[PDB]
């Protein structure tokens, strides 16, 4: 029956981002004072299936003339990669139960950047290269961060094991306890997710399209799929480190409610931030984490490394 | 390679006998381009082009338009490569 | 020795092998450090793993930790001299002889 | 009378000179980047016959204005300022021969 | 003719162009395994006309009045073996040329494998029926200079109508180009 | 076949050694090195070692190789080499998974293989130990001493850190 | 004062090593990426052909 | 027949997936792109028909040639229309596109953008109002559900 | 294996729809559509190798936290995070962290 669990975690989270695409449009014409679509189908319901049926009958056009194996990997691996990082998280029981299920989930994002990576050289192309650099060093400046900022909350939990983290949420929100890292790590999950204001990779006011210029029809649409999932996974893993839910051990129903609840606020959050502020240059990105957060982290770790031997508050390792 | 005054001449030669529009027969070290092999001024200017590059050192136009006799291009080579 | 010993010391070996015969490009034999580094993490990991030297099990930290110091001072380098260059070609590493 | 460039047309001669020779030397690469079907011997009796169509004239002034003319011509073929349509509409392929001969003329049309 | 006795039925060769399915054919092959030749093309003489050229004439023979009633035979200008030409269009393409030739029955398998597909046989055999096939030389019928228009050689025309299947093979190595197929004239 | 999952891997990172080691353009390079580096990833987790195992996951293939990769980018070839593309290059792949497969069969087929040293053709689960490790990661135990026990460790690699940034800037410098 | 003692025939065509540096060659390292911004870029204004 | 009947059916699904989502480019080049942008505004958003502005001409399926169109771009916008994949729609708005309009007579102006690419719909106006634009686009989402691609390849 | 089998899965899944979006839409029929600077900003790049060697330094702390010599551990962890905070200062200072 595991088989059968690996498709209720694969085929709702894959119809989840295909609706997240219509709430997305519909808040931000919502928030434009626009309706978003609602033609296609009763409140719209129906447009993801029709952008998926166009995307796919498309043309399939690829001038990428240069290393094909790598202009093919590049989707693999990114909608791989994304399905692959729902696994470990604990909602409330996870599919897969790592004691390190936090670095298994670090490893995989970092992999994940590979696919933007290698589609933008495969590409061949100008903006797709340049663009796939820019993409590089955005992931990789603020995966420090991540990492730091991971490290320090998680030193309350006492594990890098997911599952835990809701024990250790069970009387109070991680957020009171670490509000400020908590802010920084919601910018970082914005920059991993090259969503808005870093949205700097694709870029479409500035690179015609970044890295997918060269990519239509299916493989676009797994880049669609991949990125949008990586939204739904990021947000969801800030609300099981942060926004943790009760759950109780007989009706595990509730903390799923709450859970998801918490989720899609986090993911209507990523889009109201889409809508409202404009992007930041790249440079500006950069001097942002390394020159601005890169510090407060290093000093939120030191303060949360000394906290629980200072408070007698050092969490139980099991 | 002592870059010998006959053959900057063979050099010479063989680029002339190149270019279409000089008879190969009537060619000599002698002809003056002009009188002799009838070409015109452009003609010149693109047979100083294939001279210059040849030989791979710019002529410029005035020690060009001083030419139009094969023995003077090779004279003018040999005295901007210092030969002899 | 089990087999697995045998395979990651021909691993070893055969990075090794292609490091010393180098084609044109640097960061092949860049790619070759690093490969043996790897070679020697996987085989020190199996080793204090095995024997439960449980003071050792950051012994391989430790190198990986000081085999990315090496792969950065290769890539530092290799800009340099595609800077000077124009490529990475080994063929351009001439001026100093015998 | 105040000269443009040259005081005598032996001066403006000379222009002409280094501006066909930097035409003739460009041809090739304009061949190359602008991924033209011509051979480079084609665009080349192209160049010489537009030069050849000024030939008449007989005053300095026009010759330098001229030059100044093929300066910015080649300006734009070295860069990619103009496209492969502007470089080929110098080989006027489209249009249909247009026969010279009286006969011709009169069975076409009411042209003089 | 039987019908519209003053027709000008015109008889034009292989004929080749920007979209081309002669000579894109053959480009294509190289996806095809290697390249199938049937006696490696060395039985097949081919005349090749550009589709300009071929235009122009029916437009002219539209024009002329003579042309009424009257075969045109549209001949390409210059004949060239298969193998020539297959080689010519590989160089200028710069795809790996891998001439295997077809033994009828070894390589009827693989025809019948074509025929097998459950859609067309690869658009039939007569297709290779007419590459196992040498063009026909009817001087008789009046050509393309009885109308006043001359077959442009395949030669120069070639680099434009197989740039399309020149890649990164080609556009990173700029190289040189290479030289025409041989005439069997 | 479960079996020897150890060996199957082994002989997949052996394959990717050969694969970066024959010296295709650093892309394919770079595959070669990260397929080997999840490789050894699930050798490692096999014997159990998950904690150093996914270390390699994280700080080498998204480290080390992760910008070998930014690196080659910014000096690109013209042509992608692979492993068809130069005929040593393929050649020597050939070679390299036949030298494997050699030995291979030599330790499966004589019970004692011995190339350089003695290798004995039995399945890797033999040499593990019964032992019980209680409520505890000794892996995890041992790496977490580095601040209790190894403070020397400690001093020496984070000072070789600092001197390693100081150094790559002058390196950079290019007056 | 040559290169190297006991030169070779191939030896003694190459120079001795330079007093100070080495020249460096004609640039070949870096230039400026020379891009159409529009026309139909989205901040060009569709009308805007910036050759930056 | 019932092959007929599955190919109707399947084709009605394409043509109805093609132009629900019609994702039209970034191009507007004169005053016209104004109007277009109103279209794109508020009153008569675009996005509840499934229309989006994409940028990429590779990621778009109907170009808008909303302005005037000279001599000088016009080699631009064939370029633009070729790197289109198909199915491709071209909607010609504003009277400078269509035939030249207040231009027609000028040198640098082509009159008429049908001369450089196929036209499938034309918006008359100077400028067209953003609701006859807006009429002009459910035009041709009319047309595409005319279209009948799958029952003509069954009828050979 | 059940961590196997969701690679795998997962894998197989993403690979068949890369197929059904390669080959599957590739047959509709069509027609022909004809079609670096040296970064010396890459010492970013560089420089964050070297910080994630210490992010991997840094990661053992939750078990470092549970030994008995609370006070070598927190002693030497600060160590870490001052040393890495002053490399950040210095290469702040001498303008190396010269972002694009
Ligand atoms: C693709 C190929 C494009 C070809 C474009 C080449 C050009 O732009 S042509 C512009 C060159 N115009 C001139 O040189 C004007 C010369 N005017 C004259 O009067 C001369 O002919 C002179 C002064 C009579 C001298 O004539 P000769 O060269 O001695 O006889
Ligand atoms: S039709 Fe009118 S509004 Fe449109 S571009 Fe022309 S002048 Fe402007």
């Amino acid at each position: 029956m595991f088989m059968i669990n690996i498709l209720s975690l694969i085929i709702p989270i894959l119809l989840a981002v295909a609706f997240l695409t219509l709430v997305e449009r519909k808040v931000l014409g919502y928030m434009q004072l626009r309706k978003g679509p609602n033609v296609v189908g009763p409140y719209g319901l129906l447009q993801p299936i029709a952008d998926a049926l166009k995307l796919f009958t498309k043309e399939p056009l690829r001038p990428a003339t240069s290393s094909i194996s790598m202009f093919i990997i590049a989707p693999i691996l990114a909608l791989s990669l994304a399905l692959t990082m729902w696994v470990p998280l604990p909602m409330p029981y996870p599919l897969i139960n790592m004691n390190l299920g936090v670095l298994f989930m670090l490893a995989m994002s970092s992999l994940a950047v590979y696919s933007i990576l290698w589609s933008g050289w495969a590409s061949n192309s100008k903006y797709a290269l340049i663009g796939a650099l820019r993409a590089v060093a955005q992931t990789i400046s603020y995966e420090v961060t991540l990492a730091i900022i991971l490290l320090s909350v998680l030193l309350m939990n006492g594990s890098y094991t997911l599952s835990t983290l809701i024990t250790t949420q069970e009387h109070i929100w991680m957020i009171f306890t670490s509000w400020p890292l908590a802010m920084m790590w919601f910018i970082s999950t914005l920059a991993e997710t090259n969503r808005a204001p870093f949205d700097l990779t694709e870029g479409e006011s500035e690179l015609v399209s970044g890295f997918n210029v060269e990519y239509a029809a299916g493989p676009f649409a797994m880049f669609f799929m991949a990125e949008y999932a990586n939204i739904i996974m990021m947000n969801a893993f800030t609300a099981i480190l942060f926004l943790g839910a009760s759950h109780d051990p007989h009706t595990p129903e509730l903390y799923t409610i709450n859970f998801v609840l918490k989720t899609l606020a986090l993911t209507i959050t990523f889009l109201w931030i889409r809508a409202s502020y404009p992007r930041f240059r790249y440079d500006q990105l950069m001097h942002l984490l390394w020159k601005s957060f890169l510090p407060l982290t290093l000093a939120l770790c030191m303060w949360h490394i000394s906290l629980p031997i200072m408070t007698a508050s050092i969490p139980p390792q099991s | 390679p002592p870059l010998t005054l006959e053959a900057i001449k063979d050099r010479v030669l063989y680029v002339l006998k190149l270019y279409d529009k000089i008879d190969p027969e009537k060619l000599s070290v002698n002809s003056h381009f002009m009188k002799d092999l009838g070409l015109d001024s452009l003609d010149q200017v693109e047979i100083i082009m294939a001279m210059e590059d040849e030989f791979g050192f710019e002529i410029p136009d005035i020690d060009a338009e001083k030419l139009m006799c094969p023995q003077e291009i090779v004279d003018y080579i040999a005295d901007k490569k210092d030969v002899y | 020795m089990p087999l697995v010993y045998m395979n990651i010391i021909m691993a070893f070996a055969i990075a090794l092998a292609g490091l010393l015969m180098y084609r044109s490009h640097l960061m092949s034999s860049l790619l070759c450090l690093e490969g043996m580094m790897l070679s020697l993490f996987i085989m020190s990991t199996l080793i204090i793993l095995n024997t439960h030297f449980t003071l050792a099990n950051m012994m391989p930290i430790i190198l990986l930790v000081f085999a990315a110091c090496e792969a950065a001072l290769g890539l530092s380098l290799l800009v340099m001299v595609s800077n000077t260059y124009g490529t990475d070609y080994v063929q351009n590493l001439n001026l100093l002889q015998c | 009378v105040k000269p443009i460039f040259s005081r005598d047309m032996n001066e403006a001669k000379r222009r002409v000179r280094e501006l066909y020779r930097a035409w003739y030397r460009e041809v090739p690469n304009t061949v190359h980047l602008f991924q033209l079907d011509i051979s480079v011997k084609q665009g080349r009796d192209k160049v010489r016959e537009m030069f050849m169509k000024n030939a008449h004239v007989t005053d300095p002034r026009v010759v330098d204005l001229l030059v100044i003319k093929g300066k910015m011509e080649l300006e734009e073929t070295i860069n990619v300022w103009k496209q492969r349509t502007h470089i080929m509409r110098f080989f006027h392929e489209t249009e249909a021969p247009r026969p010279t001969d009286f006969l011709s003329k009169f069975y076409v049309g009411h042209d003089p | 003719r039987a019908a519209f006795p003053e027709a000008t039925i015109i008889k034009p060769s292989d004929i080749f162009g920007r979209e081309d399915r002669f000579l894109n054919y053959f480009a294509s092959m190289r996806w095809f395994g290697g390249v199938p030749l049937i006696s490696l093309g060395k039985e097949t003489v081919k005349q090749p006309v550009y589709i300009v050229d071929v235009s122009k004439g029916i437009i002219n023979a539209i024009k002329d009045p003579d042309a009424k009633g009257k075969t045109f035979a549209f001949v390409g200008p210059n004949r060239y073996l298969l193998f020539d030409l297959v080689q010519y269009i590989f160089a200028v393409a710069y795809r790996p040329f891998l001439p295997y030739p077809l033994p009828h029955f070894a390589y009827r398998w693989v025809g019948r494998l074509f025929e097998v597909s459950p859609f067309e046989p690869w658009t039939t055999r007569d297709k290779v029926e007419r590459v196992h096939m040498s063009d026909m030389t009817l001087p008789h019928l009046p050509g393309l200079e009885d109308l006043g228009i001359q077959a442009t050689p395949l030669e120069l025309k070639a680099i434009e109508v197989l740039r399309r299947h020149r890649t990164y093979r080609w556009l990173t190595s700029e190289m040189e180009d290479v030289k025409p197929a041989k005439t069997v004239n | 076949m479960t079996m020897y999952i150890a060996f199957i891997l082994s002989t997949i990172f052996v394959i990717g050694f050969v694969g970066f080691s024959s010296k295709p353009s650093p892309i394919y390079g770079g595959l070669g090195l990260i397929v080997s580096g999840g490789v050894g990833c699930g050798i490692v987790l096999n014997f159990g070692g998950s904690f150093l195992g996914l270390m390699v996951f994280l700080i080498y293939l998204g480290g080390m190789l992760v910008v070998f990769g930014y690196t080659t980018a910014m000096a690109t070839e013209m042509y992608p080499e692979v492993w068809v593309s130069n005929k040593t290059v393929f050649g020597a792949f050939v070679s390299g998974l036949m030298m494997e497969f050699c030995m291979v069969y030599y330790a499966l087929k004589e019970e004692e293989v011995e190339i350089i040293f003695k290798f004995n053709g039995l399945g890797d689960w033999v040499i593990y130990d019964t032992g019980d490790s209680g409520f505890f990661s000794e892996e995890a135990m041992g790496i977490a001493a580095l601040y209790s026990y190894g403070t020397w460790l400690v001093i020496v690699t984070g000072w070789s850190l600092l001197i390693g940034v100081v150094v790559i800037m002058e390196i950079t410098r290019g007056n | 004062g040559g290169a190297v003692m006991y030169p070779t025939k191939e030896t003694a065509h190459w120079k001795p090593p330079p007093w100070n540096d080495v020249d460096p060659p004609k640039d070949t390292l870096v230039s400026n990426l020379t891009l159409n911004f529009g026309p139909q870029h989205p901040a060009a204004h569709g009308v805007l052909r910036l050759v930056m | 027949s019932r092959g007929e009947y599955v190919v109707a059916k399947l084709d009605d699904l394409v043509n109805w997936a093609r132009r629900s989502s019609l994702w039209p480019m970034t191009f507007g080049l004169a005053c016209c792109a104004v109007e277009m942008m109103h279209m794109a505004a508020p009153r008569y958003d675009m996005d509840r028909f499934g229309v989006v502005f994409r940028a990429s001409p590779r990621q778009s399926d109907v170009m808008i040639v909303a302005g005037t169109l000279t001599n000088k771009m016009a080699p631009a916008l064939r370029k633009v229309y070729d790197q289109m994949p198909e199915p491709r729609y071209v909607v010609s708005m504003g009277s400078c596109a269509n035939g030249g309009g207040y231009y027609h007579y000028s040198y640098s102006v082509v009159r008429g953008c049908d001369r450089i690419v196929p036209v499938d719909i034309y918006v008359p106006g100077c400028p067209p109002t953003a609701e006859a634009l807006l009429y002009g686009i459910l035009q041709l989402q009319r047309k595409i559900k005319r279209e009948k691609r799958l029952r003509i390849w069954y009828r050979r | 294996m059940n961590i196997m089998l969701t690679l795998l899965t997962n894998v197989t899944l993403a690979s068949l729809l890369v197929l059904i979006a390669f080959w599957l839409p590739q047959l509709n029929a069509y027609s022909e559509k004809t079609s670096p600077f040296s970064m010396k900003f890459f010492l970013v790049a560089i420089t964050f190798l070297l910080f994630d060697l210490e992010i991997a330094l840094l990661l053992p702390l939750p078990w470092a936290s549970q030994t008995n010599n609370l006070k070598t551990m927190l002693t030497m962890a600060l160590f870490l995070l001052i040393l890495l905070a002053a490399s950040l200062a210095y290469e702040w200072t001498q303008k190396g962290l010269e972002w694009a």
